[PDB]
């Protein structure tokens, strides 16, 4: 049995429909794999000594 | 538009446009705010008119969604509502143009052969555009309803 | 657009030389006013006879409201 | 198929047909002396 | 795409095929399909094969019909094509034009 | 049924001959005959 | 145009000789295939709307060509594409019953490339439409008649490509 | 008229009138009261406009009344003023009808052959009706002169 | 053709006189009735096919003309008849917008009586069909616009008879 | 051909979307400039001949081209040059009224360069003549609409080059 | 009518009948006995075609016999099955003539605007002639019913 | 240019999707047909000069083309015609290997008709030469390879005509 | 493909195909079934390689999804996975074609200028493609993955 009331209620515009190359197809995929961002590494350049902390090998 | 019609006719007669067409062009230019207002009203209510008119068509004529029908299937009904959105878009084009030439050049030439091929009933398509006309006229003000329903009955008259 | 109801027979003068198919040279024609002078001149230069012509379209002597 | 077997008949004996026609027409010698 | 008015006038025969060709060529349908998408020169080159069933034959013929279509446009070009010795010689009054 | 395949079937090769010197070279043919 | 019979008679006339050994074989193969080719023409001419219907439904519908921005978007363009597929089926029937593709050479392929390049019609999508035509005709008429139509339909496809 | 040209376009395309041209006929009907007001003031001033324009014409071009001109004599100048009166009547006719079609189908096409057979200078009568439009624009209000000057300038263009 | 303003302008031009009140009263009447004519034409163009189908249902269906041997039996003949009926409706709409029936008695009634006498079309039955169209339009668009339509429609009836 | 209205309609249609305000402002700007376009077109249609007259007097007269051996030497070629400038002025008026240069490359420019190359017409001299037309109509109409006219005149020159 | 198309095509080509066309008229005359055999079998079994097509239609697509359709009560169905008898008569005419030319002469063209003015579904008329086709193929021998179906499928293709 | 594989890849890339089942079927068809194409290319590369030799002896020697006044009279004209036949045979071999006639459009048929029209080359005589190339090639290369070579050489003939 | 490359080389030297290139086309034709199997597995599992390699990329280079990064954000990570899917589809095309010229033409010419305009780290995209080849090598059989990793190798060589 196929029913048309829910299809009429679920109708979406074709210009709002997603095509192949739209990155919004992978928007839910990026929701699925939530990337782990970095906590901000607070650094001050004034506390850095140029002569010593530069590598030497 | 009427500008395109007048320029095309004057070009075919190999003459400049007379003031008897120039006053018509400037009158169409000045009387544009009402057509623009009807256009943004229709594109604001572009979804709900399509939803209600599709609901009214499939409750009035269940042979469309009957087994063995042309639109039996969820994707078939989705494409039917997409065609309703197409013709509503063409009605907005004709409203904002002030002329029937966009509807004629986009979605009226070859429609009979097209739906004769696809098997879709042309009188039911005319009923769909008529139901969009009734929903839009109920949704908007009466003079604007008559102005939009003018292009709507042009579409259903070219349909049938 | 004012027009004419004409009726004429124009025989072909070159059908013997050209060996083409035949047409009925007698015809009842509706011809517009603007083209009727050139059409009548074509008939008389081809050698045909216009045997009937009436102003079936428009009123005679209309000064305005022609086309 | 009928037209094909008629053609197969006539192409086979074509020298005979033109020889009989030439002997019917021409006199005073052999017309078949220099057939091309 | 058709003009049922002109088809009915051919069907009762008050106009013949010559007036049908004239009115159909000066109709807005032919004006949209073979006069709008072209220059006047290419338009008259197509109008020759649409009406006379042949191409333009000489530089002076192209010159004369270009002067006609420049003076009066598509209706003048169509009228000058159908009201010619060649059209009446080849297709008469009732014969459809054909590609020669 | 399978005798539909005229074009789609196996093609029948024709026997096409090489073009020979013609009657415009009759003088050179006689010349070559006297050369022998 | 010319057909297989005219090609045979023209080749034998250029040779100056009769129909000696292989012209007869080609003619008898043509006349043996002819009645079934006429039957296939009867089936295709009777059902001709259904072949283009299943071809457009199989290959070109629900695609970028039919959606906005495509070359089959407007109804005039859709009806023109239907008429073009009818042209391809009908001239393939003509070439299939003539036994030679000279009708396709002189009335189809003489200007098809230039009209499609001037119009902007997608060559690959037209090729896919003709492939859908040839499998639908192979399903609806038979394998042998399907191949006999499909060699000329592939000739039209090669003319497209 | 503009209504008969609209229905000529309508049965040339072999269908009913478009909603755009129906609203255009509505605009013509609503403006026709103003065109008829222009008709009232022009037919009230039908004498003084043509007399002042004729005096301006003879002041600009004295070679018309000089020997060698076409209009030498009292009956010749009376017929010249009669021609100017007819052309003023034609401009009022066009303002009433809404298009240049009555001027074209009464006294504007074939005017080259008319004044060639008469010997009358076509640039001189164009200058005369130009003085008619200047005196008319002087006597009218600004919108009425702007409405009538387009039809007057069409007379200038087709009679130059 | 000749509408109301060109008709009064031609009546003035025959006498060679400017437009006076004796024609401007009819001109004001035309400009007063113009929006009524345009709205009635809009309603008729909206319901144009329905007027024809109710008219043939109430006047022409189940009659001896649509019986076999009648003057409306074959399908081409019925299509031609409904083509004539909405031709009469559309040209009556043209005359109703114009304000005069020059278009009706010229571009419809040029040789219509003679061609109907040559074909055998029943003039009385066509008059009944036009009266059915007049009743449907009078019941559909109103009283004053209905009788304005009825003037041109029984003008068509007088032209046919 | 396309005016500004049909241009923005097809620009919305090729992406398949409805009218948004970033498209509706284009129609609002066109309806703002429409009365300027109508008045400029009326001025140019009234003074069509004298624009060409003073343009040829400014640019082409007493030059090499009217002398014996020049391209506009004989009166036939002079009348053809005046006819060409009338064509350019009328179609530029059409493009100015439409607000879109579609009729120029759709009815003037698509082959005119090849035609002029085949005829030997000096394209640079025609460009200078069209520039003279631009200066004359800019002095005659005004700067605001003369700029819009000159845009399409330079469009004609760029298509000719 | 094959001989009608022979005379029309030979007159259009403006020469006498070619020997291949004469052999066509031989073939048509020899098959005339078989096609009139099919014709009298169809007019012998005409009524069972009408009744079985009618009630099979009313069981497959019950929308029209339901309210909202065109078939109300008895007289609408009587006119419908009269139309079914008419189309069966036209099929027998095409069979006995050897071509669909008298089908187009009496009824095969104009049917779309016919049933659009009548409100009748053209695709349902096509499906009606479809069960006419396979009921005729059931009752009459299929190898000899190929000839009758060769006009039946053209009829349903024109009304599709 | 492109082969069948790159045609499938480009069509799928234009569609923006991966290779579906029908694309895999077309690829499998080309991989099935590849071995015959390779051995046909080997045969034609073996008999490249000899096919041209017997084709020109089959069609064009001792004729009006090689007689004085014909377009193959002089030695440079004969060398240019042999050069053209070598070009056609090599590019037909390339198209046979690729399974697509796109290289004939890109390299051969893009301007060759205008080239021959400017040169005065009889395209009827070149068409008969390529028909002789078809016959001699199909004599040496087999049956299905003969069909493929005949299709591509008839494409060259259709581009010429 | 390799056929097009061999034809282009043979046209460049104005010769027919060498038997070495005929052997390479023959061997590609015989061995294309394994390439079709590889491409079928990749298009069957095409979300899984992008999923795992995107996870591994966001683990190994969290500066990419750190604030201030090129792919910081939900839509930016969506476009990142979109680019990964593009390169996976290109690898399937190259595996099918047997030569890397379609990959070079579609997504390796101008990639440096494109990602330089976009501000995207090209070595990080190379790391993502390398992780895609790691996931594909884990997913496929040993010889098939060893053959299919060489197209990934060419992508790595062009981008890094
Ligand atoms: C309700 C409207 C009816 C219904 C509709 C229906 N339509 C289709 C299929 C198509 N319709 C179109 C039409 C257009 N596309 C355009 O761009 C325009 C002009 C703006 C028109 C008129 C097209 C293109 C299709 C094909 C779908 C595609 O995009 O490729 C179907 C599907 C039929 C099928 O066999 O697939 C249906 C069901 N059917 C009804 O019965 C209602 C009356
Ligand atoms: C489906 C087939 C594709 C499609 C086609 C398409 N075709 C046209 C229009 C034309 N087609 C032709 C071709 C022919 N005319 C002939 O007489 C013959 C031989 C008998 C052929 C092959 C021509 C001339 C036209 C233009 C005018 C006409 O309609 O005949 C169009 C319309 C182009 C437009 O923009 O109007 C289209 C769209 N398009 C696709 O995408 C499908 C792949
Ligand atoms: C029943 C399954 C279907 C159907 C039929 C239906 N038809 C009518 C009415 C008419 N049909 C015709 C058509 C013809 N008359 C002819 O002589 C010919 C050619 C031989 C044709 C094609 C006509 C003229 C009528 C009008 C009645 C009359 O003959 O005078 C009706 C009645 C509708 C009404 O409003 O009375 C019906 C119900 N309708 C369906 O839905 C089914 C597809
Ligand atoms: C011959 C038995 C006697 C006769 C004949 C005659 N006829 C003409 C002139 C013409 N006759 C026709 C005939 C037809 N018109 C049609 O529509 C058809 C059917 C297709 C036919 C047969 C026509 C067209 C002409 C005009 C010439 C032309 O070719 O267009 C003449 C010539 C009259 C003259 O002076 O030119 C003659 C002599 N008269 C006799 O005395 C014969 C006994
Ligand atoms: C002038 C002395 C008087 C007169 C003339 C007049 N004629 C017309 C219109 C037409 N006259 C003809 C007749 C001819 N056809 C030909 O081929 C020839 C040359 C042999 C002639 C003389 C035709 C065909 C017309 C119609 C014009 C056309 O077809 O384009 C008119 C105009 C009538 C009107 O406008 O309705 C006039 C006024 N009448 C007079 O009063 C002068 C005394
Ligand atoms: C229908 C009301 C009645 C009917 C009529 C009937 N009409 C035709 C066919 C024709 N109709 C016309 C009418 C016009 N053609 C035009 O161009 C115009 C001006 C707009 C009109 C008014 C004509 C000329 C015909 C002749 C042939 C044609 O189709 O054009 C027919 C067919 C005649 C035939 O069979 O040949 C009939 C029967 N008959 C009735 O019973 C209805 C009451
Ligand atoms: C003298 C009888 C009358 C007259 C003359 C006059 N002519 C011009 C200017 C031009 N006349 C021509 C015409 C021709 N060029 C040709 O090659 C031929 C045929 C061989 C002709 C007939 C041209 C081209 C010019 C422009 C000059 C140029 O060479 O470019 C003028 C000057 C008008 C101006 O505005 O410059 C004059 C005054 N004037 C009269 O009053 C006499 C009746
Ligand atoms: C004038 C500015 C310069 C110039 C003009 C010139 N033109 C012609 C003749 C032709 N002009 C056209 C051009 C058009 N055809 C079109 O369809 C359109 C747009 C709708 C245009 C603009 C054509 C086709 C011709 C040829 C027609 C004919 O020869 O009659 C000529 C005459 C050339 C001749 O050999 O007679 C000339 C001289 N040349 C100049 O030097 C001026 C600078
Ligand atoms: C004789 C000294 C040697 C010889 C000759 C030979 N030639 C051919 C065939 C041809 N030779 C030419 C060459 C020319 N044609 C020209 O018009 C000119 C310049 C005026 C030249 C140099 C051509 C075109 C042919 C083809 C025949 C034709 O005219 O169509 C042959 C025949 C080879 C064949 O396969 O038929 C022969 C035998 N061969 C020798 O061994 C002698 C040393
Ligand atoms: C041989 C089948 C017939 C024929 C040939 C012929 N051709 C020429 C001269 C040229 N042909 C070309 C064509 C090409 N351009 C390309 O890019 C390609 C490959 C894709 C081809 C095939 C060109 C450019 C020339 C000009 C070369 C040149 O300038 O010499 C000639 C020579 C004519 C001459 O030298 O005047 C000939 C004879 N003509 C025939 O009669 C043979 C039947």
């Amino acid at each position: 049995q196929i029913v048309w009331q829910n299809e009429v209620r679920r109708f979406i515009p074709q210009e709002k429909k997603l095509t192949a190359g739209n990155p919004m197809n992978f928007l839910g995929m990026a929701r699925s794999i939530n990337p782990a961002a970095n906590t901000i590494p607070k650094v001050s350049a004034q506390n850095i000594n140029i002569e010593a902390s530069v590598p030497r090998r | 538009s009427i500008v395109t019609k007048s320029i095309v006719n004057a070009d075919a007669e190999a003459r400049y446009l007379s003031p008897g067409e120039l006053d018509r062009i400037k009158a169409f230019v000045t009387g544009g705010a009402a057509r623009l207002r009807i256009a943004e009203t229709l594109t604001g209510s572009r979804e709900t008119i399509v939803k209600q008119a599709g609901d009214r068509l499939f409750q009035k004529r269940p042979d469309i969604v009957s087994p063995g029908g042309n639109a039996y299937g969820e994707e078939m009904t989705a494409t039917c509502l997409r065609d309703m959105d197409y013709y509503l878009r063409l009605v907005t084009y004709g409203v904002v143009s002030g002329d029937v030439t966009p509807i004629e050049e986009i979605g009226l030439v070859g429609v009979r052969e097209m739906y004769r091929s696809l098997g879709t009933p042309i009188e039911a398509v005319a009923q769909s555009v008529r139901e969009m006309k009734e929903v839009a006229s109920g949704l908007m003000s009466s003079d604007d309803a008559a102005e939009a329903s003018a292009y709507f009955d042009f579409v259903i008259g070219k349909m049938s | 657009m004012r027009m004419f109801r004409i009726t004429a027979c124009v025989p072909s003068q070159t059908r013997i030389r050209t060996q083409r198919e035949l047409q009925n040279t007698y015809f009842t024609k509706l011809v517009p006013y603007d083209n009727w002078f050139r059409e009548q001149q074509r008939i008389m230069k081809m050698g045909g006879k216009i045997v009937k012509v009436e102003l079936a379209t428009g009123r005679p002597g209309t000064n305005a409201g022609l086309a | 198929a009928l037209r094909l077997e008629i053609a197969e008949t006539l192409t086979q004996n074509a020298d005979l047909i033109v020889s009989r026609a030439a002997n019917r027409i021409f006199t005073g010698g052999s017309p078949l002396s220099y057939l091309e | 795409q058709s003009i049922s008015y002109l088809e009915s006038q051919v069907r009762n025969g008050d106009i013949s095929m010559k007036e049908f060709v004239r009115r159909l060529a000066k109709s807005p349908l032919y004006r949209k399909q073979f006069f709008e998408p072209f220059i006047n020169s290419r338009a008259l080159e197509l109008a020759f094969r649409h009406i006379l069933g042949r191409g333009p034959s000489s530089r002076e013929e192209v010159q004369k019909y270009f002067s006609i279509v420049s003076s009066g446009g598509l209706p003048a070009l169509v009228d000058a094509l159908v009201d010619s010795q060649e059209y009446a010689d080849y297709f008469g009054e009732e014969t459809v034009p054909y590609l020669r | 049924p399978s005798q539909v395949a005229f074009a789609s079937g196996d093609p029948i090769p024709q026997n096409v001959a090489r073009r020979t010197p013609g009657p415009s070279l009759n003088r050179f043919k006689e010349m070559a005959r006297q050369v022998k | 145009m010319q057909d297989a019979i005219t090609a045979v008679i023209n080749s034998a006339d250029v040779q100056g000789k009769y129909l000696d050994g292989a012209a007869m074989d080609k003619l008898k193969s043509y006349f043996a295939s002819g009645e079934l080719r006429v039957r296939a023409a009867s089936v295709i001419s009777a059902n001709a709307a259904t072949i283009v219907k299943e071809a457009v439904a199989k290959s070109l519908l629900y695609s970028d060509v039919t959606r906005p921005g495509g070359n089959m978007y407007t109804t005039r363009r859709y009806a023109a594409c239907i008429r073009d597929l009818d042209y391809y089926l009908r001239y393939a029937t003509y070439a299939m019953l003539a036994g030679d593709a000279s009708i396709l050479d002189e009335r189809v392929l003489n200007g098809l490339k230039e009209t499609y390049n001037s119009l902007g019609v997608p060559i690959s999508s037209t090729v896919q439409a003709i492939q859908a035509i040839k499998e639908v005709t192979a399903s609806l008429v038979g394998a042998d008649a399907g191949k006999e139509m499909g060699v000329y339909l592939d000739y039209i496809c090669s003319g497209l490509s």
